[PDB]
């Protein structure tokens, strides 16, 4: 589970740190990734890429 | 697109011919698992074709 720090709170996703780093580059055009609000995988969410502050590498 | 030759009873030769969906090597398959097709998959497919 990869931990992402947003402006409001913290969310988790399946994708690895390299993939999220690739999604944060200027040349890409996608803007959404899949993840969960809690580490228990109870409620699914759709995350906007541009709202990520930093990745807990 | 959707041909298949081994459709005779017992798995014997039928009347149709094998299509693209069968002649393609099973190794060169990228499964999207029911998601949307994005921009990143084109480069992966191109790399798969180029390495051969």
């Amino acid at each position: 589970m990869t931990k992402l720090r947003l402006i409001t709170g913290t969310v988790y996703t399946e994708m690895s740190a390299a993939e999220v780093r690739s999604y944060l580059q200027r040349g890409s055009k996608a803007g959404t990734i899949n993840g969960y609000e809690d580490e228990a995988k109870t409620v699914p969410i759709l995350i906007s890429v541009e709202s990520i502050e930093y990745i807990y590498l | 697109f959707w041909g298949d030759s081994k459709l005779a009873p017992g798995g014997q030769e039928g009347l149709q011919f094998d299509g693209i969906n069968k002649m393609i090597d099973p190794e060169n398959t990228i499964d999207l698992k029911g998601n949307y097709l994005e921009e990143k998959h084109i480069n992966w497919g191109s790399q798969l074709i180029l390495q051969n």
